[PDB]
């Protein structure tokens, strides 16, 4: 039948773990899209800004305590690796330590790409990690064909 | 002119203090600093500081304290032979002057009386002595770490350590699972601070760590509770430490701008503004009128955008947030308008040494045209308001206020200081990037400083920042976006894609970076919050040896235990609001 | 109702609208000719803070440089535009595209087939090789610009 | 030995040594092509200019080569001179008159011991609005590779090779703008030491035909210490 599947696409519940900077465009985006959100009760967390040696238990213990689906998303270049801060201080990215499920490159990235992570998360949520044979196929893969085909662009000394 | 090197002897202080003592002692070294740099053994510093504290115009307020390696430095003509140095960068109000003072240490003897006596606000900045060097401050209330946790062993900014995380062992949760085993047996020892107060049930521990929203970031405020009273409040910090100082001695002049736009994420080019000041003072360019127009224009379009941020989210959490969420409309057209300048919303490093990226693309004026004409309306339906409202600002009267003794102990600088009677803009006192050339007025508070008054403060700033940017509008001059000098980094793009010497310059300036002679510069300018500066040390070669960044949020986040005490958990939470503070900057 | 009304219900809009300097997603581009414009002269790699670009240099029996492989690493970029800037031929751009997401970080390499665009992006008309010194097809010694026709030591006028 | 005042200050050089390698032996950076340590002076590039005094008191003296004037005791020098800088990036502006449009696709190209000189004069701004002189290149063998356009006359090569090397096949040819440095004919450098042109060439005029199939620049490369 597939309705339970159905169930999780439909509706997701968002953890908001935004850092210091990255964070005023997830406002935003949230903002715009959308004190629903609480800690325990979510099967989604966003996490985002710049992964700390320091603080990196907190993000543990969050999650650790969601339940048993758990979903995490990436954004950002600090979140998805150490990014720019390849320091003593930083993690090397948050997949270190928690699995990750989809990476939104960009810094800080845009509300659109915060829309499009959660079409690519849904349709991962409609395969069934979300595997399923069918993931093989690639964002860089699906549209080269269509970023090739691109040849004129508007010169930089306008608006 | 005003990049030359200079020595500053002839400085009222150096003669004072030459006369006190007589000769000897004293070096007075030569730098492009813009103020009196004497070096003074650590056996006379106490002395020395205290005849500065109470001379007949003092120096009141301690700017900064921090600590020099100075192991590798072979350029070391006329200074003394040291292993370390540590300097102390103080500022008279009254005198609108600033004397550096720099005390050198040999490595076996890593020692100096503390400081924390004269000034309560250098005790953190002792404690961030201890942490990132190894100098011990003999004397000291609470000597622990404040940026690496309690077991990382080695001294970061030393010269000896590897500054990169590849050359540890990556994160292989091997001391992940000994935090767990920490974290999870959550215990107080009592030596978090003095703690006076014993743990049972007199007293009662709670981190009181906010994580909501207007939080300003994830921090933790240790608090002794009794009868509902801060007993004694001590933060912990460090969290957000993403070591720009130590970054910038591995990165080019050229390609550390990106790393200035991170130390505030609201502040962009504000951020970039000391930075490459103080690099054009080290290579000596004097850069043309419309690159100081086009800096002011950005800087004062930022200033305007975190200030809007601040009085909404003041307004959102003590007050009523439905009129005032219009503005996060009004601040998607102030976004619009900075990538239609420099390309991106957020973090724009657009910046350069010598000028800027581009010229301004041709539909500029218009579009600001637009903003200036459609934004006074809406600026006095949110003066109207905030200024009228009657129940925050019943609400927000008397709510842990200070005066202007207190704040200059504490550091506090910016709209902080402001609220009090003192009259001391950097703007006005100290021009910088063709602010001599603008009109416009310093609001002040008056006596007490507190909630409302800075709101208002800000307000009234807010709208002096928009005569500012209709002055740029209206008197942009014409000619070069960048200056016409050899260190000019990159070079005009158009002169390097027909030309072989700008396209040799252009070559090296990228790859192995421009060559900066061996001086120290030092430039201080207002920032969106408190004072923004920016002390860089080069050692004749193409990278950094030294950046220092002074952040006013680390002076202001110290600042609370000594106002709080004595009020409510909502009273602490409604002061860490009000409190221009950002993690991102307290922690660099 | 009034209330609603003046505060209409937010609608996305399909079409978004970005400046012509919006620094997303990074292409190399081509000449007008129809050759791939980047010589491989490793000033991106090296200007950029992060070092996100690994490239090796080729040459063609030709004589003309062009990269074996170039490599972004678009994790760790965070689109600061230094390196279009350090570019002296204009082959590396940034143009106004922020739609990227992945699934897996390893298929967020992206390589040379995934960068190199049909076409000349911002600057329609800049050849480079027309400048350079060095000869290629099409252009033996003289034929650049503001060059002269090389005269041999062995010419009979002094 | 000797002692020479530079600029004010005094310093303790060797008197047989010329005032090049005096200040060089100092760490002072004056400009220079056509110097080598080993090959010795001729005075050819005129890159090398500083401003010399009589003594003392003289403000006013004339503009010599550091390369050719002996360090004697006595000498009064100033390498910041003004009229010494205009003259040396007015050196460097000549040179730059000719030079190819290849930093680009030169294999030199940040290893260059002309545009180590061209931004240490400060020379950034090009008034030169005529047309280049080119010239065709030669074969050189399997471990050279020749690309004329790019040199700057130091004459270098052909006193590391004739005079130094005792090598008989490579010359100077021609005459006022036009000199070729080369071979009469293409053909494999028959000398043993010909790889050092690679050094002793300080543009991108000889290099290393090895290194070209697997180019990379020096900021990249990993060294070691070996033997
Ligand atoms: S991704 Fe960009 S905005 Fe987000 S934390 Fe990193 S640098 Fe800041
Ligand atoms: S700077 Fe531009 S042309 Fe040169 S290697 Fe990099 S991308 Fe290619
Ligand atoms: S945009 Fe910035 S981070 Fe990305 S490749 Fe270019 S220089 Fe590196
Ligand atoms: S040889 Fe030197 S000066 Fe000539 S193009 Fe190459 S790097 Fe530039
Ligand atoms: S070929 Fe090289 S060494 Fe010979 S004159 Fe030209 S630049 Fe000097
Ligand atoms: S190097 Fe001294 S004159 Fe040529």
């Amino acid at each position: 039948n597939d309705m339970v599947n159905w169930g999780r696409k439909n509706s997701i519940w968002p953890y908001n773990f935004g850092l210091s900077c990255c964070y005023v465009e997830m406002v935003t985006s949230f903002t715009a899209v959308h004190l629903r959100a609480s800690p325990r009760q979510a099967d989604l967390m966003v996490v985002a800004g710049t992964c700390f040696t320091k603080m990196a238990p907190v993000i543990q213990r969050l999650y650790d305590q969601m339940l048993e689906p758990k979903w995490v998303i990436s954004m950002g270049a600090c979140a998805n690796s150490g990014g720019m801060y390849d320091i003593y201080s930083v993690v090397q990215g948050v997949d270190k330590f928690i699995p990750v499920d989809v990476y939104i490159p960009g810094c800080p990235p845009r509300p659109e790409a915060y829309m499009q992570a959660l079409m690519l998360l849904q349709e991962s949520i409609g395969k069934e990690q979300g595997v399923y044979r069918a993931n093989m196929q690639s964002e860089r893969e699906r549209k080269r064909g269509e970023r090739i085909a691109v040849t004129n662009l508007r010169t930089p000394d306008e608006i | 002119p005003a990049w030359q090197t200079r020595d500053h002897l002839d400085d009222p202080v150096i003669g004072e203090l030459r006369n006190r003592f007589g000769p000897d002692a004293f070096t007075v070294q030569a730098t492009r600093t813009g103020v009196p740099v004497v070096w003074i053994k650590r056996e006379q510093l106490l002395e020395v500081g205290d005849f500065l504290k109470k001379l007949p115009k003092p120096y009141v307020m301690l700017f900064d304290l921090h600590g020099m390696d100075e192991r590798l430095r072979t350029h070391r003509e006329g200074l003394p032979a040291a292993d370390f140095s540590v300097f102390y960068h103080l500022i008279s109000i009254d005198r609108n002057r600033d004397i550096m003072l720099k005390v050198a240490l040999a490595e076996n003897d890593l020692h100096v009386p503390t400081f924390t006596k004269l000034f309560p606000n250098a005790n953190w900045y002792e404690r961030e002595t201890w942490d990132l060097f190894g100098i011990t401050f003999d004397g000291h209330p609470n000597l622990r770490r404040i940026m690496m946790p309690q077991t990382w062993k080695g001294h970061p900014l030393r010269k000896d350590y590897p500054a990169r995380a590849t050359e540890f062992s990556p994160f292989e949760l091997t001391k992940a699972k000994q935090d767990l085993e920490m974290e999870a047996l959550t215990f107080k020892p009592e030596e978090w601070g003095m703690k006076r107060g014993t743990e049972n049930e007199d007293f009662m521990f709670l981190n009181l760590g906010p994580n909501h929203p207007s939080a300003h970031g994830a921090f933790r405020i240790v608090l002794q509770l009794d009868g509902e009273e801060i007993v004694d409040c001590v933060p912990d910090i460090g969290y957000h430490h993403r070591g720009a100082e130590k970054m910038g001695e591995r990165q080019s002049w050229h390609s550390y701008i990106p790393y200035t736009d991170r130390i505030e994420y609201l502040g962009g080019c504000v951020n970039e503004m000391p930075y490459v000041l103080a690099v054009e003072k080290l290579a000596g360019i004097t850069v043309p009128d419309r690159v100081n127009v086009i800096r002011v224009m950005l800087s004062e379009l930022f200033r305007i955008n975190s200030h809007l941020l601040y009085i909404s989210t003041f307004i959102q959490d003590v007050g009523a947030m439905t009129p005032v969420f219009f503005a996060f409309t009004d601040r998607q057209k102030i976004y619009d308008l900075v990538e239609a300048i420099t390309g991106f919303r957020m973090h724009p490093a657009w910046f350069r040494i010598g000028g800027v990226a581009h010229d301004l693309p041709r539909g500029w004026d218009r579009l600001l045209r637009e903003f200036l004409d459609w934004m006074p309306k809406r600026l006095a339906s949110y003066e109207k308001a905030a200024l009228q409202n009657t129940i925050l600002k019943g609400r927000s009267q008397g709510v842990a206020a200070y005066g202007a003794k207190e704040a200059l102990e504490w550091g506090t600088t910016g709209a902080g200081l402001r609220a009090t009677g003192i009259d001391f803009d950097v703007r006005k006192a100290r021009p910088y990037s063709g602010y001599e050339n603008f009109d416009f007025e310093i609001p002040v508070g008056g006596g007490v400083s507190d909630c409302y008054t800075r709101v208002m403060l800000k307000v009234e700033e807010l709208r002096q920042s928009l005569r500012i940017l209709e002055q740029c509008l209206n008197n942009m001059p014409e000619g070069p976006f960048k200056a016409d000098h050899p260190l000019t980094t990159p070079p005009p793009k158009e002169r390097t894609l027909q030309h072989i010497e700008t396209l040799i310059t252009h070559f090296l300036q990228v790859s192995w970076g421009p060559v900066m002679p061996a001086n120290e510069s030092f430039q201080m300018i207002e920032a969106t919050k408190g004072i923004n500066s920016y002390y860089l040390t080069s050692d004749g070669s193409t990278m950094s040896y030294r950046t220092r960044v002074r952040t006013p949020s680390f002076a202001h986040l110290q600042q609370i235990p000594a106002a709080i005490r004595g009020s409510l958990v909502s009273d602490l939470i409604v002061y860490l609001g009000s409190i221009d503070f950002v993690m991102s900057d307290v922690d660099r | 109702h009034a209330f609603a009304k003046r505060e209409t219900r937010m609608y996305p809009e399909e079409p978004v609208y970005l400046p012509p300097r919006y620094r997303g997603r990074i292409v190399l581009t081509r000449d007008p000719d129809g050759e791939e414009r980047c010589v491989a002269c490793n000033l991106c790699a090296v200007a950029c803070p992060v070092g996100c670009i690994s490239l090796q240099k080729a040459e063609t029996k030709d004589g003309r440089w062009y990269p074996e492989f170039f490599r972004i690493n678009f994790s760790r970029c965070i689109f600061c535009g230094l390196c279009e800037e350090a570019c002296p031929t204009t082959a590396i751009q940034l143009t106004p595209d922020f739609e990227m997401g992945e699934y897996k970080r390893q298929d967020l390499v992206y390589e040379k087939e995934d960068l190199l665009i049909s076409g000349p992006g911002k600057y329609p008309e800049y050849n480079f090789y027309r400048m350079a010194g060095m000869a290629i097809d099409g252009k033996d010694k003289g034929e650049a610009e503001n060059e002269a026709k090389p005269i041999d030591v062995k010419s009979l006028l002094p | 030995m000797a002692t020479i005042h530079v600029d004010g200050k005094e310093y303790e050089v060797n008197g047989a040594d010329n005032l090049l390698e005096a200040c060089l032996s100092l760490g002072l950076d004056i400009p220079y092509f056509c110097w080598h340590p080993a090959l010795g002076s001729v005075g050819a590039c005129r890159q090398c200019a500083v401003k010399q005094y009589q003594n003392a008191e003289d403000t006013r003296g004339r503009l010599v080569m550091s390369c050719m004037t002996p360090a004697s005791d006595g000498t009064f020098i100033s390498i910041d001179d003004e009229e010494a800088k205009q003259f040396r990036e007015s050196v460097v502006e000549w040179l730059m008159t000719n030079h190819p449009h290849d930093c680009p696709v030169c294999e030199e190209g940040g290893n260059c011991h002309l545009q180590d000189m061209t931004v240490m004069t400060g020379h950034s701004f090009r008034r030169y609005r005529f047309t280049k002189r080119t010239h065709r290149n030669q074969d050189l063998g399997p471990f050279i590779s020749h690309e004329m356009n790019r040199c700057i006359a130091c004459y270098r090569c052909v006193r590391y090779y004739k005079d130094y090397a005792d090598g008989t096949d490579l010359g100077v040819y021609g005459a006022h703008d036009n000199v070729y440095f080369g071979r009469p004919e293409d053909g494999t450098l028959e000398s043993e030491f010909s790889g050092n042109l690679v050094e002793i060439c300080p543009t991108g005029v000889f290099t290393d035909k090895t290194h070209s199939e697997r180019y990379n620049r020096k900021w990249d490369m990993q060294f070691a210490p070996s033997i």
